[PDB]
């Protein structure tokens, strides 16, 4: 029993990180869409340019 | 998408386990445990209560209460004898 015990202590306090982390994670990729949007109309440009 | 909350919902690993049903066992069972028994009984020095010291050990499987308690037998009846005759 103390055994099984023991994972879940250290379980408890460690998981709280990993769940913090991956909301700070995905926060990282909705500035991303800002960034897609400046790199598409880079592209874009480019292209009607070039095309003349 | 955020992670989902499963490993911090403990409270079914609580029973989860065959081993909890045995610690609730042995938290009562080891706690209310004595260093050493209440008492064995072996005398009270009830005077026959040292018979029992003497012959009824819990280690005195030796013939001689049995040998002693059948000549009790023998010195009763023999008197009845000539209680008879």
């Amino acid at each position: 029993r103390i055994d099984s015990v023991s994972q879940l202590q250290n379980v408890a306090e460690t998981t709280k990180v990993l769940f913090d982390v991956s909301k700070e994670t995905v926060e990282l990729e909705s500035e991303a869409f800002e960034l897609k949007q400046k790199v598409e109309l880079a592209h874009e440009a480019k292209a009607v340019l070039d095309s003349w | 998408v955020s992670t989902l909350i499963p490993p911090k919902v403990v409270s079914s690993k609580n029973i989860g386990s065959a081993p909890n049903a045995k610690r609730i066992a042995n938290v009562v069972h080891f706690y209310k445990s004595l260093p050493q028994g209440p008492a064995p009984a072996i005398k009270a020095n009830t005077r026959l209560a040292r018979y029992k010291a003497k012959y009824f050990d819990g280690d005195n499987a030796s013939g001689k209460p049995l040998w002693h308690f059948a000549l009790g037998i023998i010195a009763f009846g023999y008197s009845m004898e000539y209680y008879f005759h």
